[PDB]
RNA sequence: ACGCAGUUUUAUCCGGUAAAGCGAAUGAUUAGAGGUCUUGGGGCCGAAACGAUCUCAACCUAUUCUCAAACUUUAAAUGGGUAAGAAGCCCGGCUCGCUGGCGUGGAGCCGGGGUGGAAUGCGAGUGCCUAGUGGGCCACUUUUGGUAAGCAGAACUGGC
RNA sequence: CCGUGGAGCAGAAGGGCAAAAGCUCGCUUGAUCUUGAUUUUCAGUACGAAUACAGACCGUGAAAGCGGGGCCUCACGAUC
RNA sequence: GUCUACGGCCAUACCACCCUGAACGCGCCCGAUCUCGUCUGAUCUCGGAAGCUAAGCAGGGUCGGGCCUGGUUAGUACUUGGAUGGGAGACCGCCUGGGAAUACCGGGUGCUGUAGGCU
């Protein structure tokens, strides 16, 4: 009665794009990230895609063809406990450690292990990746941060620092880090080494046991229901950039099936529409034979 | 006012009034039905229409003059409320005029030969309807004889036809009394509405 | 004094005098206009293929005549 | 028998639209803050109407937006003032409502002799958990039908906290 | 007198048609251009930068320049004098591939595999392209019906 | 055999006119029906009351009448471009100061292998010098202005 | 809460644009210097306008990249 | 038979309503001390893991609205070329070829690449 709400607006309603609908895309730093300049005309433009999930972070690097997307590797958080990490998988720890995790990867899937070692040593310093003459170049790679918005301290920085102390050539700048000043133009390396180590969670968790035990027993249960203690986290950490850089082989799982298969339900055929169509016809004039009596 | 000896047979393109035209004066013809308006699709059954032979242009009087002649023709023949005639065209192509001796050759040569708007008139296609009037069956006669006084009157060569369809609707006279009681036809007002079965059910559960 | 203006009448009849030519032919296509970094790639590219190329094609053709 | 859809209190709108810039919209903006704790946000234009003295891009209105316990203090309050009763053209088709007060001393501010009387106004939305998916920015994504909030869920949401009364008249 | 600008007739021409309001498809981008390869030009109301003319639209050109974020076509175009082929830069948003070369080195490398069989087996192929020929003298058939009588309708209006 | 065509065919793109539509966006425009949200005008129950109700206007819903050179979902016929090979494929190798995970990509250069790759017709390419011309008209078809013209102005083709 | 361009993009219209070319905020003058090529009216002459490049110094951005004026179509001028 | 990250095709894949979801995974969720930005931890960032599939999401359905495809409309409206064809004109008919759209009716409503995990 009030409004002509919708009746064409069906009929002339211009859909937007499927993966923009789902809200995974923007196309507008796409469209300059991905597609490489054409005085190449084959050369494969690579992208670290960074994306943040709850309970996992997905570090990976990919190229782009017509067809789709091509992944040369890809790292995970919930293999860590496999490296060592047992707990913490969504911080900016198990960022950098999923940086370096995937950098290492590909650089042995490559066969580029002995040389380009990186930095070894965690300082935190801008150590950028360069090119020895004489040997297979550094491998050039760009940043993909997606929908979130990029602030300093956002753990794709750190899947960054993980990338670039790994060994990847991607540029950047030291003012994203965590660390930086928003005041003052000058960085810290202290507070960003201890930030890659995360001795703050650490003081954080001696603040909670120094001032309110209910929220260390609310909060922080499977950390303390295993162990957490934190000269064995800054032990820990240390340990697990070692175990990630002598083995990056990637083993894989059998998995091969155990094949039975009854979830979900399929479509209904033309003939049963139709004829449920058509008992739907007979049991209301049923009723209309039958409650106009009764 | 110009005779229709100089405004003819179709030459221009369509020139309607529009953001283009502005200047267009009011249409001689403002009303299209005369008979009895609020009638039902039961009352008058049959109908005849009046088919164009000429492509041609109808002007806005001369569709005045019509259907004051058939209106009077009717209310004499039928009485009130026992017709109903509806004309089909509509007027929208806007002639132009050119006039001068605004007796003496001192005013303006061909200089700027563009037509102010003067009146409005209708293209009229091969085959297209004039006028229409649904009536009772005894009234097939009537209709005959109006739209024959009529036919003098508008200019040009054209017949008449009886239509097969029951009155306005585009469905026959001889389905419609078979099937619009059993299934699909339901009468709105003048108008029939058509219903497919490609429906949500909730319409058929309001009906039967 | 108004005299036509304008026409393309009276046109295609002359241009059909003569068979409108296209230019049809021009081996080895003509190299300006092309990006001056590819030009800077390929005239250092060819005077070093007139440096250069002697030995080895020397002795690949060499190789190539004794295997067919 | 219902898992995790509890109606809270989502937010709480404070609005004073003073009829002219200066000293009067200060003190209202200084009376938001004896509120909440917290400055306020000044509104503007999109209408001039001249009629009493108002023009373009001139500060008119004082508002804030309060969630939490704070907001369900301030919602105790108003209520309070109001003593449980609204009206039943008070609450929204959306489920949200509001309502608004007088004598902004009532609510337990001691009145400086400088400030003066002002009205306040209260609205309160209802929340459910999972009504940040058309808030988030990655995946903007629809409330839902079965899960969005009504006018009967709202009055009978009133009835059963706080017991309130519906005023048909 | 027409006031010969640019794009003075191209209320229809540089449009998207229907359905298609909104950003390009990444597709167009990802394409392979290389020189000597034949193209065709279509341009695009999105990119309002390197469209190159409305007279070069629907045309096809050979490629002989490619750069960073654009291509150079060389475009047989008639004028009142005689064809010229006139060098443009063009964009690679307007630009797509034409399947007509495609379609004959399909048949090129058809022609070439059955020379192979035909050098190899001593099979006489006939591998020029003949036109539609003249229908042979097949058999028709009519068992079980008459042929059914046809004749024309009265007229009625 | 080199090659060419006011031509056709085989593939490949391009358009926005004719048509058609507006129960599809924009602009107009006709009539009836149903519904009750809303204010505006009459009437009844009557101190008065969205306390109840008759009537009317607007709005909405599903229809229906007629169109648009400066409207369009759709979309012709006619028409325009390209390809139908030895200047084309395939293999092997050098150079690059372009590019860069990679002897990666791309261009150039060198050597070798097989020419029977739509129809029809025609022997082709190219250089110099220069006269006259720069007032046109008519005819089928598509059209602009005008009432119309042996009127004025456009498109293709043909003629004077 | 619904809301596909029904608003806005400096002005006359046409095209185009929605995590945008629209609104707001933070820095900055790439509205910089220089040599060629091409398109547009065209005689394939010029002016004006525009496009893809190339070489310096740069601005922004985390980077990709973008920018050598205005989202495009006009807004301007020979000898001496 | 599925999901997640990046996608290609851009509504066969949108919108309204109702059901189903075992295991991973996606989420809602629990709180601001550090990085962070707001009137507001609502949005963006930070360390999780007490519940939940109510919602997002993945499927199914609606004699669903739209979209696409196919008949009818229709060899009809139009149209290349032709005539010493008709008609006062308006137009119409014939030879040769090409040949569209709405109401009406029927059918579908996602296909796939890379990399990774669950029965
Ligand atoms: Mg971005
Ligand atoms: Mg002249
Ligand atoms: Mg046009
Ligand atoms: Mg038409
Ligand atoms: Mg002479
Ligand atoms: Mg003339
Ligand atoms: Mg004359
Ligand atoms: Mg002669
Ligand atoms: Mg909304
Ligand atoms: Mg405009
Ligand atoms: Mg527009
Ligand atoms: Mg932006
Ligand atoms: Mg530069
Ligand atoms: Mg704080
Ligand atoms: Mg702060
Ligand atoms: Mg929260
Ligand atoms: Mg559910
Ligand atoms: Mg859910
Ligand atoms: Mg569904
Ligand atoms: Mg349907
Ligand atoms: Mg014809």
């Amino acid at each position: 009665v009030k409004v002509v709400k919708n009746k064409a607006y069906f009929k002339r309603y211009q859909v937007k794009f499927r993966r923009r609908r789902e809200g995974k895309t923007d196309y507008y730093a796409r469209k300059r990230l991905v597609i490489q300049d054409k005085n190449k005309y084959n050369t494969p433009k690579y992208r670290m895609i960074v994306r943040v999930t709850n309970r996992d972070i997905i570090c990976q690097i990919a190229y782009a063809r017509i067809e789709g997307d091509m992944i040369v590797c890809a790292a995970y958080a919930h293999e860590l406990p496999k490296y060592g990490v047992k707990v913490g998988l969504t911080n900016y720890a198990a960022a950098y450690c999923t940086g370096l995790l995937l950098a290492r990867r590909l650089l042995n899937r490559f066969g580029m292990d002995k040389i380009y070692e990186g930095q070894v040593e965690v300082t935190g310093d801008e150590y950028n990746v360069e090119s020895i003459d004489g040997q297979p170049g550094a491998f050039t790679c760009y940043l993909d941060a997606g929908l979130a918005r990029t602030t300093t301290g956002n753990k794709v920085f750190g899947a960054l620092k993980g990338a670039v102390d790994g060994g990847l050539s991607i540029p950047h700048s030291t003012k994203r880090f965590p660390g930086y000043d928003s005041e003052s133009k000058e960085f810290n390396a202290e507070v960003h080494r201890k930030h890659i180590m995360g001795q703050n969670v650490a003081d954080y968790m001696r603040y909670l046991m120094e001032e309110d035990e209910d929220a260390y027993k609310k909060q922080f249960s499977q950390y303390i229901k295993n162990s957490v203690t934190p000269d064995m986290m800054e032990e820990m950490y240390k340990k697990a950039h070692a175990a990630i850089r002598e083995n990056p082989v990637y083993e894989k799982k059998p998995k091969k099936e155990v094949k039975k298969k009854r979830w979900n339900r399929p479509k209904m055929s033309l003939a049963q529409k139709k004829d449920r169509v058509a008992q739907k016809k007979a049991s209301f004039l049923r009723a209309q034979e039958r409650a106009a009596e009764s | 006012r110009r005779p229709a000896r100089c405004y003819r047979y179709c030459k221009n393109k369509p020139y309607p009034k529009s953001r283009f035209c502005r200047g267009v004066p009011d249409a001689k013809i403002r009303i299209f039905d005369l008979g009895r308006k609020k009638a039902k699709v039961d009352e008058f059954p049959l109908c005849g229409h009046m088919v164009s032979d000429e492509y041609e242009q109808l002007s806005s009087e001369a569709l005045e003059a019509a259907r004051i002649c058939a209106n009077k023709y009717m209310v004499k023949s039928c009485g009130k409320d026992g017709f109903h005639i509806r004309v089909r065209l509509h007027p929208f192509h806007v002639i132009r005029i050119n006039k001068m001796l605004s007796a003496d050759r001192l005013q303006t040569g061909m200089r700027g030969a563009f037509g102010k708007p003067q009146g409005t008139v209708a293209r009229v296609h091969i085959g297209q309807v004039i006028m229409s009037i649904r009536t009772k069956l005894q009234n097939k006669e009537h209709v005959i004889e109006a739209l024959r006084r009529a036919k003098f009157k508008f200019p040009g060569r054209q017949k008449i036809h009886i239509s097969k369809k029951w009155g306005f609707t585009k469905f026959n006279a001889d389905e419609f009394e078979d099937m619009v009681a059993e299934k699909r036809l339901i009468p709105d007002g003048c108008g029939v509405k058509y219903i497919p079965n490609r429906g949500p059910l909730d319409k058929w559960r309001a009906l039967h | 004094a108004k005299s036509k203006n304008h026409t393309t009448h009276n046109q295609s009849r002359k241009w059909h005098r003569n068979g409108i030519k296209k230019p049809r032919s021009q081996r080895y296509e003509s190299l300006k206009g092309v990006d001056p970094k590819f030009l800077r790639n390929m005239r250092f590219a060819k005077k070093h293929n007139k440096k250069g190329l002697k030995k080895m094609q020397a002795n690949n053709a060499k190789a190539m005549s004794a295997r067919a | 028998e219902n898992p995790m859809r509890e109606l809270r209190i989502r937010k709480l709108c404070l609005n004073i639209c003073v009829g002219e810039s200066g000293d009067r919209l200060t003190r209202a903006a200084k009376v938001l803050e004896q509120l909440t704790g917290q400055t306020p946000v000044f509104s503007k234009a999109r209408y001039t109407v001249r009629s009493f003295g108002i023009r373009r891009n001139e500060k008119i209105a004082v508002h804030c937006t309060v969630r939490g316990a704070k907001a369900e203090e301030i919602l105790e309050k108003g209520l309070k003032v109001r003593e449980y009763e609204l009206r039943k053209n008070n609450f929204s088709d959306t489920g949200n409502f509001g309502f608004g007060i007088q004598e902004h001393i009532d609510l337990g501010i001691k009145y400086d002799p400088s400030i003066g009387i002002y009205g306040l106004d209260f609205y309160v939305v209802l929340g459910r958990p999972g009504f940040s998916i058309a808030d988030k920015k990655r995946r903007t994504g629809c409330i839902g039908a079965k899960h969005r909030i009504s006018k009967e869920e709202a009055m009978r949401w009133f009835q059963q906290k706080y017991d309130g009364i519906i005023l048909p008249g | 007198t027409n006031t010969k600008g640019k794009r003075r007739g191209t209320r229809y021409m540089f449009s998207r048609p229907f359905r298609k309001h909104g950003v390009v498809p990444l597709a167009t981008y990802m394409r392979i251009y290389k020189k000597g390869d034949i193209v065709d030009i279509k341009g695009m109301g999105t990119v309002q930068k390197g469209m190159p003319h409305k007279c070069y639209h629907g045309k096809t050109g050979r490629v002989y320049n490619v750069t960073q974020h654009a291509v150079g076509i060389v475009v047989n175009k008639q004028v009142k004098g005689k064809i010229l082929a006139k060098r443009i830069n063009v964009r690679i948003e307007h630009i797509k591939h034409s399947k007509s070369r495609d379609s004959f080195l399909k048949r090129v490398k058809e022609n070439d595999q059955k020379k192979k069989e035909a050098k190899e087996k001593g099979t006489w192929v006939q591998l020029k392209r003949q036109p539609a020929p003249p229908r042979e003298a097949h058999f028709v058939r009519t068992n079980g019906k008459e042929p059914e009588l046809l004749e024309p309708i009265p007229y009625e209006f």
